[PDB]
């Protein structure tokens, strides 16, 4: 129990004003671990990508830990999953980078995909126009927000053939 | 033997859920014997097998001068799950209440001396429909496909509307729609339903469930069931019928063929002379190609991601009846 | 209530005195001089009963008189099946003859001044305002006076949390405030509030989200755009919170135009505690002297459409309604009481004084309603005065079926008959009289209009609970009771055998099963005189054939019925030597592998019902040997040299309702096809051709002609494709109701219509769930000139009909 999940900090009640622009660096460290955990090996697909599956260490480090037809869907119980995963079921790296794009949307936005319309269905219309978040008063001036949002829109493609690899998305973020 | 206590316990819970659904006002179930049903099935494994699924295996059989369609249940796959046994008795009692339609598979009774109540139905002549069409050694024409479409549609409307309290079963596949001698589409296994309570039309199904590919991904990502959770997956129960291409489609490489994606891109790429199950294309295609175009635009309209654009089951069944007008 | 037991006693002695089998016996002379002074007692026992009220000295002994009548009835029924030395009763008869008269003489001045009711035959259906919709015009007038006031608060306080919320949905979707008007909100605020659906629900119809947020910013978000525009607010289930917090909400919304909030509660914290525009808190439970009295006449008179043709009686009606000051079901109860007499003014003034003196000493707000209807209760005819109070043996609002309590009534003998009109024409008659008197009300009808289920009210069920308490009738928490009724897990105390114990009835709130062990099955047959027995909605952990094998020792049974009960594989083997057993019914019971032969060897039973029972050996042989079968449905005509037949039912005459299933070829026989043309009073038949593979069946049933007289025809599965070529005005003139359930048929042959000079003359028609029909509605009109209504709910290819979606949703289409 190092710090709980990101949902223990990002989606916690009260207000919880967490940090300035260091959670982007936490995401860089997470994807930097993920790249050799799931590509540089023989083959590994993470299969369980979730905000509650991303943790926080003592220096706010996101080390990922602890990860045939089934009629009950368990993999991706919410909007983390993919429109191609709804069709075929073949676990690829496109599903992993798609869930990486939606957790980028969580860490820049601070919203989840629940109904009181969902995450992509609101943010991908809402496109300059970086007036989406108001949890922080100094939410804008990191200045890489619009290019980071363009990176997220490039990760959130409906097609799997213009797929951004997990390696090449890292060095575009720094 | 312990067949008697099998019979007593499962008849007890069967009567309890029977009266809890519909006031003890059943349809004339009759009882069969173990010897009768075992001489029908010839000890459960032969060419008399027809269809597989998760819980149940649809067999043929023959009691004295009368063949029948039989359904048992998996003893190993059910008995360790309270939600599964609460599910399967909902299945048998809702089907038993559902015998009052001529488009559902009529129930004829059940034997109770087993671990689980294997149950008889009306004998449809042809076997279970596969993911394309007929399964016996043969292809089937076009007008019978339209009849299968309209009868699946109004049966699902019955499931949607025919009561004070409405029920939803979360999967309509061509693996379920059985088919008789006179070529009607008798749907069966009302067996993944939930009865959502009075008035409210939206409830949090705590298990997203049922036959991957036909999931309606808004429901898959929002984990509550609506009216529309069937009106999606009926559309790719219609598309499967009219293109003959199974849902988990492959071309020599890792099954990456989303059916909706292929027909949606071919709608503006191939321009609709490519979606008509091509071995059927010895059809005369006189004016029924236009009704093919009408039902495919209905199917792609009833499956888009913004649910309020989707019509209800009543609308799709009404205009599916209306496109008979080629006559 | 002893007027019922003396009347059933007098009719029982009148029926049993004509046995003419034992003559040298002084008790056969003793019955006449029991009957004579019982007739003398019947001069004044009505005044004795209403004088038992507010006088303790009468009920100290008339209960012993009552149990004396009960034990005399028990020993005289013991004299019936005697077949031997029945001479040990005469000294006991002398003993209670000497016991009766010291109750006869002290009652010499307490009055000092025929079990056939007459008004039970015309049923009037006085639910003409029940289903209260007569308030829409005045509620609309309350909507119209928003700007005349400042900020209208429509507090429907008082009754609440009970189901009155449907009084505002016709206001939610009327005609006048949907064109020039903007919209109206809706809230669903029960006793739970959760601080999320209170004030955010009135905005989330525009797109307000469920975000963690205070009250202030949404309170300055919602109510702004309302400069001189009519608008509606609603609220539900208020308490102290959202009254000391709502004061800045409703005064935070603007004024100068009106603005109508409608609050619908059981509490009264808004209509009086702030008193803001609550000058319309005059709820329709209270009425004007010319808002209540006209519908009181509509209830009470109801024969000339609720008129005072003698305007002398207008004065006593006015004084009664101004004494009860217009509380609804009080005037309903005294209206239903005032159906019968209507003859002369002095009895009306007499019962007006009977109202007067009981309201002279009550002095409360809710004892007036209670004691107002008790005088309606004791002024019934005598025979039904105890049959009304059996449904005190039920929970609070269970929806009671007719074929339990009517069968219980006719079982233990509360209904009497001598002359032709035998069973159901009497039981439904007295039940229809009881619903003429507005004690019991209908819940559901059929296509035909026969009655199925009926409910009570709470402020009469507590009254009849009190009458059961003060008369040793029920509530066995305290053993001395008349007859018992069991619901869900309530005799787990195992309430033992008392000798009183006239019967027992299962009761259930439409949706549960009372499980019960095997020990109380033994405690059943531990008793002796259990005239009515029915354990309907119950399941057991042991089969009935080995736990109800101790029944032949009893012999005093008129009623058993085991419907919807699973461990009933075989009827009990010991059913040989019992002779009365007037009714029997295993309805919808699915597992009956045989029907025992010996049940045909008693010539007295009335109802034999084995309906919808698929698994069955389908009858014994000699079922035509009985004579008094008037409803026997679920026939299953047997095979060739097997079981019963269809020709052998020709020996019967007494039928009213039968029901039969036709599966194979060998149920019917070709020479037996004309076995039912000359049946006299057979009234309503039924047919359920459910498992029907054999194609010869449609070819050869088609000449089974019914009697020309009949009332309700119901064939319901019928595997053929055409009509059965006998349904015609040429074959059956006086049918009234027709119903076809789920079938595969295609069309009907033209002699079905046959409208040269011959028409159907029926009134109600049902074509429910049948998928291959093709007819014309105008053909139906021009072939059938008489229809109240015609219902149909699942039948495509029938868009010629008038109901708005004949394939899917049933319009009833009455004729105006």
């Amino acid at each position: 129990m190092p710090k709980g999940s990101l949902e223990n900090h990002l989606f916690r009640r009260g207000a919880q004003p967490l940090t300035w622009a260091i959670r982007m660096k936490v995401a860089v460290g997470a994807a930097k671990g993920l790249t050799f955990l799931h590509e540089a090996k023989s083959q590994v697909i993470y299969r369980d990508f979730k905000a509650a599956n991303i943790l926080l260490d003592a220096d706010f480090n996101a080390k990922l830990s602890d990860f045939t037809h089934v009629s009950t869907k368990v993999i991706g119980t919410h909007g983390y999953a993919a429109p191609e995963y709804v069709a075929t079921g073949r676990l690829t790296a496109k599903s992993d980078v798609y869930s990486f794009g939606v957790v980028l949307l969580e860490l820049i936005s601070g919203r989840r995909a629940m109904d009181n319309y969902s995450l992509v269905d609101w943010a991908t219309p809402y496109l300059l126009f970086r007036i989406m978040d108001t949890k922080l008063g100094g939410q804008y001036p990191q200045k890489g927000a619009f290019t980071a949002a363009n990176l997220a829109l490039q990760c959130l493609n409906p097609d799997a053939k213009l797929r951004p690899k997990m390696s090449e998305v890292l060095v575009t973020l720094e | 033997d312990k067949a008697k206590r099998w019979f007593l316990d499962n008849g007890s819970i069967f009567l309890r859920e029977l009266v809890a659904d519909c006031n003890g006002k059943s349809i004339p179930i009759r009882s069969f014997s173990p010897e009768q049903i075992l001489k029908a099935t010839n000890n459960f494994d032969s060419s008399c097998f027809v269809s597989q699924d998760v819980y149940y295996k649809w067999y043929r059989g023959e009691i004295e001068d009368r063949s029948y369609m039989i359904k048992r249940f998996s003893e190993d796959e059910i008995t360790g799950k309270r939600h599964r046994v609460k599910e399967v008795y909902n299945d048998i009692v809702l089907s038993a209440r559902m015998s009052n339609h001529s488009n559902f598979l009529q129930l004829l009774g059940c034997c109770l001396e087993f671990p689980f109540p294997v149950l008889v139905f009306e004998f449809a002549e042809h076997g279970a429909m596969n993911q394309r069409g007929g399964v016996i050694v043969n292809l089937l024409p076009w007008s019978v496909r339209l009849k299968i479409g309209k009868e699946i549609a109004n049966a699902v409307t019955y499931l949607h509307t025919a009561f004070p309290k409405i029920i939803i079963h979360r999967d309509v596949k061509p693996m379920h729609v059985f088919l008789d001698k006179n070529w009607t589409a008798k749907l069966s296994d009302l067996s993944f339903s939930i009865s959502l309570p009075e008035g409210k039309s939206r409830i949090e199904a705590e298990w997203v469930l049922g036959t991957f590919g036909y999931i309606d991904p808004l429901y898959h990502k929002t984990c509550f069931v609506t009216e529309y959770t069937d009106v999606y997956s009926f559309g790719i129960c219609l598309l499967v019928i009219i293109t003959g291409k199974p849902a988990i489609m492959t071309i020599s490489d890792g099954d990456l063929q989303g059916i909706l994606s292929l027909v949606r891109e071919l709608c503006e790429n191939g321009k609709l002379d490519e979606v008509i199950d091509p071995r059927l294309m010895k059809d005369i295609t006189s004016g029924q190609r236009l009704q093919v175009e009408a039902c495919v635009v209905l199917a792609l309209r009833c499956c888009k991601e913004r649910d309020e654009d989707r019509p209800k089951m009543i609308q799709v069944a009404k205009e599916l009846k209306q496109i008979e007008a080629s006559l | 209530m002893v007027d019922a037991v003396v009347t059933v006693f007098l009719e029982k002695t009148l029926n049993i005195l004509e046995e003419k089998g034992r003559t040298v016996s002084d008790y056969r002379k003793q019955l006449e001089d029991l009957q004579s002074e019982l007739k003398y007692m019947q001069s004044f026992l009505k005044d004795a009963e209403r004088q038992k009220r507010t006088n303790e000295t009468l009920r100290t002994l008339v209960a012993d008189l009552r149990e004396l009548v009960y034990e005399a009835e028990d020993i005289l029924v013991d004299c019936q099946l005697a077949d031997g030395d029945d001479g040990n009763e005469q000294r006991s008869s002398n003993a209670w003859l000497s016991r009766l008269h010291p109750a006869r003489v002290p009652l010499q001045y307490k009055k000092s001044k025929n079990g056939t009711d007459r008004w039970s035959s015309p049923v009037y259906d006085h639910t003409q305002v029940v289903g209260l919709e007569g308030d829409k015009r005045k509620i609309k007038e309350w909507l119209f006076r928003s700007n005349d006031s400042q900020l209208l608060i429509m507090a429907f306080v008082g009754m609440g949390g009970l189901g009155k919320t449907t009084i505002a949905q016709e206001v939610f979707n009327d005609k006048e405030i949907e064109h020039r008007f903007e919209r109206r909100i809706w809230v669903s605020v029960s006793q739970t509030f959760t601080e999320e659906q209170i004030m955010r629900s009135i905005l989330r119809n525009l797109g307000d989200a469920s975000v963690g947020d205070d009250i202030g910013t949404l309170l300055r978000k919602i109510q702004q755009y309302l400069l001189g525009k009519r608008y509606l607010i609603v609220m539900d289930d208020v308490w102290d919170k959202n009254l000391s917090w709502w004061d800045k909400i409703y005064q935070g919304l603007p004024r100068g135009q009106g603005g109508s909030v409608i609050v619908t509660t059981r509490s009264e914290s808004v209509a009086k505690r702030v008193q803001a525009r609550d000058d319309k808190t005059h709820r329709p439970e209270l009425l004007s002297p010319d808002n209540s009295w006209l519908l009181f006449c509509n209830v009470a008179f109801a024969a000339n459409d609720g008129t005072c043709e003698r305007p002398e009686l207008e004065d006593v009606g006015k004084e009664i309604v101004t004494k009860c000051k217009g509380l609804p079901l009080t005037i309903k109860a005294v209206g239903g009481l005032l159906l019968c007499k209507d003859h002369v003014y002095h009895e009306w003034r007499r019962i007006a004084e009977h109202f007067q003196d009981e309201l002279r000493g009550n002095t409360s707000e809710t004892d007036n309603v209670m004691s107002s209807l008790q005088l309606s209760y004791d002024e019934l005819p005598s025979h039904l005065k105890s049959c009304i109070l059996t449904l005190s043996l039920y929970p609070e609002d269970c929806v009671i079926p007719k074929q339990q309590l009517v069968h219980g009534w006719i079982g233990e003998g509360f209904v009497m008959w001598r002359n032709g009109r035998s069973a159901t024409e009497s039981g439904e008659d007295c039940f229809s009289g009881l619903t003429n008197r507005c004690l019991i009300e209908v819940v559901d009808k059929t296509y035909s209009g026969t009655i199925i289920t009926c409910k009570i009210h709470d402020m009469v069920r507590d009254l009849v609970i009190d009458i059961a308490k003060k008369d040793s009738f029920s509530n066995p928490e305290g053993l001395n009771c008349r007859h018992l009724g069991i619901s869900g897990n309530f005799d787990e105390k195992q309430i033992k055998v008392n000798h009183k114990l006239r019967g027992v009835v299962s009761t259930t709130k439409t949706g549960e099963v009372n499980k019960l062990n095997s020990d109380l099955a033994k405690k059943f047959t531990d008793c002796k005189y259990l005239r009515v027995l029915d354990i309907s909605k119950s399941i057991f952990d042991a089969p009935l054939s080995e736990i109800l094998d101790e029944i032949a020792s009893l012999q005093h049974l008129a009623c058993l019925s085991l419907s919807n009960t699973h461990p009933l594989i075989q009827f009990p083997r010991s059913m040989e030597d019992l002779h009365n057993l007037q009714i029997l019914d295993a309805s919808y019971c699915q597992n009956l592998k045989q029907l025992q032969p010996c049940i045909v060897l008693f010539k007295k039973l009335l109802v034999l019902d084995m309906t919808n029972c698929g698994s069955l050996e389908c009858f014994p042989k000699g079922i035509g040997s009985l004579v008094k079968l008037e409803v026997l449905l679920g026939f299953k005509p047997a095979r060739s040299n097997n079981g019963c037949k269809l020709s052998e039912v020709k020996n019967l005459t007494n039928l009213r309702k039968l029901g039969l299933s036709l599966t194979r070829g060998d149920q019917i026989e070709e020479e037996e096809l004309d076995s039912l043309i000359n049946l006299s009073k057979l009234m309503s038949i039924s047919i359920n051709c459910y498992d029907s593979y054999g194609d010869d069946l449609i070819t050869k049933i088609d000449a089974l002609t019914p009697p020309h007289q009949l009332h309700e025809l119901s064939l319901q599965f019928y595997p053929g494709k055409s009509s059965p070529s006998w349904l015609s005005p040429h074959k059956l003139p006086m049918l009234r109701y027709m119903s076809i359930c789920s079938g595969n048929l295609v069309k009907m042959q033209e002699p079905f219509w046959g409208n040269e000079n011959t028409h159907w003359r029926i009134e109600g028609l049902m074509l429910s769930s049948l998928s291959d029909l093709d007819m014309d509605w105008e053909v139906l009109q021009q072939s059938m000139p008489y229809l109240r209504t015609v219902t149909a709910n699942w039948c495509p290819e029938l868009e010629s009909f008038a109901i708005e979606d004949v394939g899917f949703r049933g319009g009833v289409w009455m004729k105006t």
